[PDB]
């Protein structure tokens, strides 16, 4: 019902400690498998961290808050989801004796974590090394880390070219002190949406800038190519309409049947005159188009395209500029579809297609995926989004950080040295954060079979003397250099690992009481 | 414990009474107070509210937590009604009201062991409550310290400390405070209500953020289109024509194509559309309007009449801006010239009186400055800075910081908070308790000592020691109130508050923490209304 | 907390004992005494229960001495008759011909409610209403004859007595409603004029033009035949009992009764059917065949007057020998909590005035008579002999529980205030009592605390009858 | 550190129980392995009685709560669909490999080296797998050698008395439907029908197809030689 005193602070720590201690074995390429026992006879043997956290049922709300962080962290970047949870859970474990045994007020710890968050991000920027994002050969080697050891390893050469051309397609590089820094505005979800086309070849798969539609020309004789096409978008379909009020039509006399037939031709023609007012070269309707409107717009010198999804029309407005209009009578002439490159209807894979593409970069596009079968397209789909997510973190900033625990130890060494010069009450919890930064590479040591006491102490001494790029190898298990042996990770993962873990750890310390009620 | 199953007094339900029900009332209000104990003040922290479904929510608002809090208890539901009374009236301060009533019940139960009758406890609170409001009314003061000191500046400075705007906020607070102070108007029958939304904030790319200028009047963002027109005209007096109807050549509709197969239709449509737009301009130059604002734009031929007449036209005006111009310039927005069967601008009826309209040259975008109209009192702020990305965050934070400033000024009678109300009234009731006496002095002493719980628990969430701060807070007001009634002072200064940001005791009047009279008076009076109703229950009959 | 889950709170002993749901049969008698205390005096339902418990506590000592409860109950009869006779000697005789004393008595009863400054017009309302219905030597006057009408809208200062009568309902809003009638005769019709609608399953199906006219002619003729019998009896105004099940008055009947110049007021509340049959001096009509002129009333003018938004109907000049001035008072106010508390405040003011009409005279409240009567019965106990003489001493000590409890509930010292009453009441007579305004013993007559003598008379009378009905129960057995 | 309606084993006890539970299934399937094995009888509870020496057929009928044996049953799912025989041998290789590693786990050896040591030995076993194998000719005259191959499969599941009866039947069933070329063979062309009330030693091979409903009439000829089918 209610939790008071200092016991609720322990309950918040044990809630995050219970979730953290389970996924400790999910870190690294050598991560051990986990066996989940469902009430049904089935079981889940996979070691995927995001798949296990979704199948775990927890009681205390702080454990659910850690699961909500994993749902957001998994959408930002592909990997490192459990790294944030383990880091956020260890900070609360290292600060547990300071918050409880030392009788320190939680706001003092929370205010200290805000300073330690900025101090930890400044160290990562100094440890990271510059990288060339404009080199096509260098980006293919950076994406290859997320390609190999997968079903696409045979197509890895074609996968790196498909992923590089896909990231370069959606991104727009702009910066200035005038309107600000957009930070390249890279969105994988909406604008990179792909259309899987059965047949063809994996190498034949191209990344096209525009909206790809599966609907062909609706008239047998019509112009299939327009030099300078003009796209017009609208909602209300082209067909015979009815009155908005109650309409009762009872026709008895033989001469009363032709009255509705004449109105049927007039109501369809009035909708076509509203479209031709701007004299468009193309007509694209969200819903279907009757055969009557096909002939009325045919005499106007424009192509008719019906049955277009609403989610596509939102992306068409980016490649065209036509403003979405509901009623055809409200259609403005400002909706012209100018700057549309090619209308080519050329068929691909025994299915008639249409090209809305152009020569410009709206930051909207539809990737054309082709392969040996539909099952191959599904394997390329999920692997392409993970390949672009790694390439996205590289394009958001020209910096790379050493992995395998080198960046984790590089922050802990600089944090312990900087906290000695502050000389304040916050100095004690800073050492707890530095001890939590050392547990991530120590976790890799425990999974590698090496001595966690001996290897961690010797690895820390190498940072105070040598460089900060010396991590732990997964295959070997001995202290080695990450840069020389080719182990690297982008900084954006390290930026979201330190920021989201500390911010979530502060929110868990802010709740000293659990309120029960609806 | 838990008195039940009485062998006598056969009834259709259980019946409790005595010290058992009086102890349950203290334990009930203690658990409810502990829910809002950590949420008191801005230094408070949010809590989790878990339902029976298993979902939850996280919010730091003490009013939303008590509404969703499940409490089964006769006195506990009284505090729920007390929480709804503060939310429907004041809307803020519900957390502090519950803590007051909770400490009163704990000290009233101690008077039971002192053999004090509860009616005397109730009467002792009612007599002290009437005289406490009188003492609160004596320390009330209007808005002061605007000249020679800085108050509203520190209000906007603390509100901007959480945003990037807080770096230059020292220079930015001078523009928001000086403006809003002069924009105040009496509305109807001397209301003197500060406007909730005014002083339209613009943006510019020039220089740094410290170059932002405060214009003594309204400033619209737009250009003059053709530069053949003078940017400064009619210095002494100028009239501004506010027109929503366009001066551009009138078309039919956006969906009507012009296709002329009949040469009679070409001459009819042309001269008709051209004859109406010239008639609209003819009624302007004849009305003596030197400034014309059109929302849909102005054509090139219709603008030529304004060039020879030195009339400044503007194309594509914002409709939401011109509706406020009509109030500031005394003009009226013209929807259409088609009123009745005639066509004309109603000269001097829709034209507002103004002093001078001059275009000041600014970096990047250039605006139109309007100063000293007939009756305006308003102003405008044009922010020049590094980029719009920062100014967009500054403009949203400026309106949010303006919200904190306009609420403090909206109430012409304010009192310093942060512990000034609880500590000053505590010391006063200590010496005032002798003026009544007759078994009621113990009730006043417990009522006064119960006021220290508000600053106490407030300093707990700030990690500072509440025993030292609350104690020293009394020593500062005690020595300050010794020579105060004598109308002579040396070192005596009252109204010392508690600043938890810097961790020191300073005056809240200069610090920028002020509360209206409606907030403190209704919070103290209603807290006793729920406290008395709990003390009046000596028996609980439950089926 | 009720079994249904409703949470209510109040200090009124009448509302507590009603919702207490006592299953103890002997303790249920205290609820009936509180009902008789409110029906007769109207005030003192809390003190009459406490006085009963003191006599039961004093009877416990009598049973310990070997005294049979029959003598205990019989001695309380002579003790109650003597306590009232002593109370009449100290009572200050007042008459109904003085209108200044009645207003002050009603104004003090209205000062205990949220409405205070607006009671200036409320005090003569209750006074003038009773003086018209009091006549002389009327003994008990039923306050049910005074109908307090609660309508939303207006203000407190707007009130109309309308001594003749006031209805609860509006007039016909359909086509043809007269809304006013002059020289009217008002009957009470429990019947309802509707086309035939049997309680079994019925349906109306018109497949042809001949079927439509067949249904219309049968309905219009059946409604007209009822309207024709009403005109033959010269009935100007009709009151139809409200029934939401079937149709009360058909719209075709409204057009028929409008052509015959007969005012129609339907949807009359069933609670007022019993009230309107008494005050108006009319008789209930079950069927139209027994509906005649002899059961009607006489009304000079019947009109619909709307102060603000109410559209309430009033009738004046009943002009009947059997019907007497039954008064219906209209109470108006803005908020719903106004007309409610005002109705209960004026109801208590009518109870205090009702006490003066049945029994003239008043006494000073605040425990003043309880102290002096206890002192006199202690001295008069020497005139008795035997077992009864000891009961007079215990009966006097049992009368001191009311003033002692008043000192305890007010925060004053129990033992100290009670001794101050015995000290001051020796030299003075009924000049001192307990008052919570001065927080001590002062003069209740100067503080405008006035308790009518009938309240203290009925409280002692009902106490002797309650304790009697208790002690006479020697056993209880299950009887089905 | 627990959740309601949940049970969990920590440290190395979770692995030791999984190995011990796998050792229980090993001892069950250790007795029936090979031609000298035993014939197990299972009872569903509805009155069905099945006697089968195959490993997978027994695992499908048995219900096991141990999640380790569930993966063993799932491991044999790909064995019958590919190999078709030797599912009991695979289980004995999984169980003993856990017992031999159990001794090294108690010594403090990290399971990754134990896991990597098995994968490295697996790759070296595949190199020795191609060296130890014997290349057999594709000629169709190897039926004499196929008789010894048929005995390897038959002697395991029976008492060896029915092997000599089923040796010519099973061997000639595959070679008859298989024309001589590279190609492949389809076992769907071989139909299996059964009839009761006779001894198992009377099992014979049918070159053609067996039909269910026969002609009923006393004058129909029983034996007809060289007839035209319509």
């Amino acid at each position: 019902e209610r939790t008071t005193g200092r016991q609720a602070q322990i309950s918040n720590i044990t809630a995050a400690k219970a979730v953290a201690d389970v996924i400790r074995t999910c870190l690294g390429p050598k991560a051990m498998l986990k066996m989940l026992l469902d009430p049904m006879g089935g079981l889940v043997l996979t070691n995927d961290g995001h798949a296990i956290l979704r199948e775990i049922d927890v009681a205390h709300p702080a454990a659910k808050s850690m699961l909500e962080l994993s749902r957001t962290q998994d959408e930002e970047v592909g990997d490192g989801t459990t790294t944030v949870i383990i880091l956020a859970g260890e900070i609360l474990a290292q600060c547990a004796p300071y918050l409880i045994e030392k009788n320190i007020h939680p706001v003092i710890i929370i205010q200290a974590l805000k300073k330690a968050l900025t101090d930890a991000l400044e160290v990562i920027k100094q440890v990271s090394k510059p990288v060339d994002v404009e080199n096509d050969a260098a980006m293919k080697k950076l994406i290859q880390a997320s390609i190999g050891t997968k079903y696409v390893i045979h197509w890895s050469e074609k996968m790196c070219e498909l992923a590089l051309d896909a990231v370069k397609t959606v991104r727009k590089d702009l910066g200035q002190t005038v309107e600000g820094e957009p930070n390249f505005e890279i969105d994988i979800k909406r604008y990179v949406r792909v259309e899987k086309i059965p047949g063809g070849d994996v190498l034949d798969s191209r990344v096209l800038k525009g909206v790809l539609l599966n609907k062909d020309v609706v008239h047998p004789k019509m112009s299939r190519h327009i030099e300078n096409p003009r796209v017009v978008l609208l909602d209300c379909p082209l067909e015979y309409k009815k009155g908005e009020s109650q309409t009762n039509i009872e026709i008895e006399k033989e001469e009363d049947w032709n009255r509705i037939l004449q109105i049927e031709e007039e109501q369809v023609q009035l909708m076509c005159e509203q479209i031709l007012a701007v004299r468009p070269t193309l007509v694209i309707t969200e819903k279907g188009v009757s055969d009557l409107a096909q002939h009325y717009l045919l005499k106007g010198g424009c192509s008719v395209l019906r049955r277009v999804k609403k989610s596509d029309n939102n992306r068409i407005a980016r490649v065209t500029g036509a403003t979405i209009v509901n009623r055809v009578e409200d259609l403005k002439e400002s909706d012209v579809g100018t700057n549309c490159g090619l209308f080519k209807v050329e068929m691909i894979g025994d299915e008639y297609f249409s090209f809305l593409d152009n020569c410009k970069e709206p930051k909207a596009c539809t990737i054309m995926l082709r392969g040996g079968s539909k099952d191959i397209l599904n394997e390329i789909d999920r692997n392409l989004q993970d390949a672009m997510a790694v390439a996205r973190n590289v394009m958001l900033s020209p910096s790379l950080s050493p992995g395998g625990g080198a960046t984790e130890m590089a922050v802990s060494v600089k944090l312990a040295e900087k906290a000695k010069q502050l000389e304040g009450i916050q100095q004690w919890p800073y050492q707890a954060v530095a001890d939590a930064m050392e547990c991530i590479p120590r976790t890799l040591i425990q999974n590698a079979g090496g001595d966690p006491i001996r290897l961690l102490s010797q690895l820390r001494a190498k940072h105070a003397q040598g460089n900060f790029t010396t991590g732990i190898d997964g295959d070997k298990g001995k202290i080695v250099d990450m840069v020389s042996y080719g182990i690297w990770e982008p900084e954006v993962i390290k930026q979201q690992s330190v920021k989201t873990a500390i911010e979530s750890a502060c929110l868990l310390l802010r709740v000293d009481d659990i309120v029960s009620g609806v | 414990f838990n008195n039940s199953r009485s062998d006598t007094l056969f009834l259709g339900g259980e019946k409790i009474s005595g010290d058992d029900i009086r102890n349950q009332n203290v334990l009930a209000t203690m658990a409810v107070a502990n829910v809002v104990k950590s949420s008191l003040g801005p230094v408070g922290l949010d809590k989790m509210l878990v339902d029976d479904i298993g979902d939850f929510t996280v919010t730091n608002d003490g009013a939303t937590i008590l509404s969703l809090l499940d409490v089964q208890h006769p006195a506990g539901k009284i505090l729920v009604e007390l929480a709804q009374q503060q939310d429907r009236e004041i809307g803020d301060g519900t957390t502090s009201v519950v803590i007051i009533a909770s400490e009163l019940l704990k000290r009233a139960n101690e008077l039971v062991k002192n053999k004090i009758h509860p009616t005397t406890i109730i009467t002792g609170f009612r007599v002290a409550l009437r005289e406490a409001i009188r003492f609160i009314n004596e320390v009330l003061s209007t808005s002061v310290d605007t000249l020679g000191k800085e108050t509203l500046i520190n209000i906007a400075k603390t509100s901007m400390s959480s945003k990037i705007i807080g770096a230059d906020s020292d220079f930015f607070s001078n523009m928001v405070v000086d403006a809003l102070l002069a924009v105040k108007t009496q509305n109807s029958k001397g209301e003197i209500k500060y406007p909730v939304k005014a002083v339209n904030v613009l943006k510019a790319h020039g220089k740094s953020a410290t170059e932002s200028l405060l214009v003594p009047g309204y400033a619209l963002n737009c250009t003059v289109a053709s530069q053949a027109m003078p940017k400064r005209i009619a210095g002494g007096n100028v009239k501004i024509a506010c027109l929503d109807l366009n001066l551009q050549k009138a078309r039919m509709a956006m969906g009507v194509q012009i296709n002329i197969d009949d040469p009679e239709q070409l001459e009819q449509i042309r001269k008709r559309e051209a004859g109406i737009v010239l008639e609209r301009v003819k009624k302007i130059i004849d009305a003596g309007a030197q400034v014309v604002l059109t929302t849909k734009g102005i054509d090139d031929l219709c603008l030529k009449e304004f060039v020879e007449a030195k009339i400044m036209g503007v194309r594509r005006c914002k409709k939401e801006d011109l509706r406020r111009i009509a109030r500031a310039t005394g003009a009226t927005l013209v929807s259409s010239m088609s009123n009745l069967e005639g066509e004309e601008t109603f000269e001097s009826s829709y034209l507002g009186l103004c002093d001078e309209v001059v275009q000041a040259k600014f970096s990047d975008d250039e605006c139109i400055l309007i100063k000293g109209t007939s009756k305006h009192s308003s102003s405008s702020i044009i922010l020049r800075g590094a980029n719009d990305y920062s100014l967009d965050e500054m403009e949203r934070s400026l309106h949010d910081s303006l919200s904190v400033v306009k609420r403090t000024l909206e109430s012409g009678n304010v009192v310093p908070g942060g512990g000034c109300v609880e500590a000053a009234l505590n010391i006063y009731l200590d010496n005032f308790a002798t003026t009544v006496g007759s078994r009621e002095q113990l009730a006043i002493a417990e009522f006064a000592a119960a006021l220290l719980i508000i600053p106490k628990t407030l300093a707990v969430n700030a990690a500072k020691d509440s025993s030292e701060l609350v104690a020293k807070l009394r020593s500062y007001h005690a020595a300050s109130q010794m020579a105060k009634p004598e109308d002579v002072k040396r070192r005596s200064y009252r109204n010392y508050g508690l600043d938890l940001i810097r961790g020191k005791i300073v005056d809240e009047i200069h610090a920028g923490v002020l509360e209206p009279t409606i907030s403190k008076v209704k919070s103290l009076k209603s807290a006793l209304e729920a406290c008395v109703a709990i003390l009046r229950i000596d028996t609980m009959i439950t089926v | 907390k009720t079994s249904r889950g409703e949470i209510i709170i109040s200090n009124d002993g009448h509302t507590i004992l009603k919702q207490m749901a006592i299953l103890h049969p002997v303790a249920r008698m205290l609820v009936e005494v509180s009902a008789a205390q409110d029906s007769e005096a109207g005030d003192g339902t809390t003190s009459v229960v406490i006085l009963t418990g003191a006599l039961l506590g004093a009877a416990e000592r009598l049973l310990n001495k070997g005294i049979h409860p029959t003598i205990i109950a019989d001695s309380f009869q002579s003790a109650a008759k003597r306590s009232v006779d002593i109370l009449l000697e100290m009572c200050h005789k007042v008459s109904l011909s003085d209108r200044e004393q009645l207003v002050r008595a009603a104004s003090t009863s209205l000062s205990s409610k949220i409405v205070s400054q607006y009671s200036s017009f409320l005090a003569p309302l209750a006074v003038d209403s009773v003086l018209k219905i009091s006549d002389e030597n009327s003994k008990n006057v039923d306050l049910n004859d005074i109908r307090l009408v609660k309508k939303v809208g207006g203000t407190i200062d707007d009130t109309e007595m309308i001594d003749g009568v006031v209805l609860t309902q509006t007039a016909i809003k359909s086509a043809g409603g007269p809304t006013r009638k002059e020289k009217a005769k008002i009957g009470l019709i429990q019947f309802q004029i509707s086309p035939p609608k049997p309680d079994t399953e019925n349906n109306i199906i018109v497949n042809d033009y001949r079927q439509m006219d067949k249904i219309l002619k049968e309905e219009r003729a059946y409604l007209l035949n009822i309207c024709k019998k009403i005109k033959k009896a010269k009935c100007n105004v009709l009151l139809i009992q409200k029934s939401i099940l079937r149709d009360a008055v058909n719209d075709l009947a409204l057009h028929f009764l409008s052509k015959l110049n007969i005012m129609v007021v339907k949807d009359i509340e069933r609670e007022e059917i019993e009230f309107l049959s008494k005050g108006l001096g009319c008789k209930p009509i079950a069927d139209i065949e027994l509906f005649t002129e002899d059961r009607l009333g006489s009304a000079d003018l019947v009109e619909e007057i709307d102060s603000d938004g109410s559209k309430i109907v009033r009738v004046t000049g009943i002009r009947n020998n059997n019907a007497r001035p039954t008064v219906s008072v209209v109470i108006r106010g803005a908020n719903n909590m106004i007309i409610d508390e005002t109705e209960r405040s004026l109801h208590d003011a009518l109870c205090v005035i009702r006490c003066l009409v049945k029994e003239r005279g008043l006494i000073a409240g605040g425990g003043a008579p309880e102290i002096e009567i206890s002192r006199r019965l202690s001295k008069e106990a020497r005139s008795m002999e035997g077992v009864q003489a000891f009961i007079w001493q215990e009966f006097a000590s049992a009368l001191e529980v009311i003033p002692t409890t008043l000192a305890e509930n007010a925060g004053l010292n129990s033992i100290k205030v009670v001794t101050e009453l015995r000290s001051k009441h020796e030299n003075g007579e009924l000049n001192d009592g307990i008052s919570v305004r001065r927080s001590g013993t002062t003069n209740t007559y100067e503080e405008h605390i006035l308790q009518p003598v009938l309240v203290s008379t009925s409280a002692i009378t009902l106490a002797s009858e309650c304790v009697k009905s208790i002690l006479r129960i020697d056993d209880i057995a299950f009887s089905r | 550190l627990l959740n309601p309606k949940a049970e969990s084993l920590r440290r190395d006890a979770a692995l030791k129980v999984n190995v011990t539970s796998a050792e229980g299934l090993q001892s069950v399937l250790e007795t029936n392995l090979g031609p000298k094995g035993t014939l197990k009888m299972l009872v569903d509870g509805a009155g069905n009685i099945k006697l089968t020496k195959d490993g997978k057929v027994l695992l499908t009928e048995m219900q096991i709560q141990s999640p380790t044996a569930v993966l063993i049953a799932r491991a044999a799912a790909a064995q019958d669909e590919i190999t078709g025989d030797g599912t009991t041998t695979v289980v004995c290789l999984v169980g003993e490999l856990l017992r031999q590693a159990h001794r090294f786990i108690q010594e403090g050896v990290h399971p990754r080296i134990i896991t990597d040591g098995f994968e490295i030995a697996r790759k070296e076993s595949m190199k020795f797998l191609d060296e130890f194998k014997i290349s057999k000719t594709n000629l169709s005259n190897d039926r004499e050698f196929l008789l010894q191959v048929a005995r390897s499969s038959l002697l395991t599941k029976v008492d060896a008395d029915l092997t000599e009866v089923l040796t010519p039947i099973v061997t000639d069933a595959v070679l008859s439907v298989y024309d001589a070329q590279a190609d492949n063979l389809d076992l769907h062309m071989v139909e299996i029908m059964q009839m009761q009330h006779l001894s198992p030693k009377d099992t014979t091979f049918i070159k053609g197809l067996v039909l269910d409903h026969g002609g009923r009439h006393p004058d129909m000829p029983t034996r007809v030689k060289n007839a035209y089918v319509l």
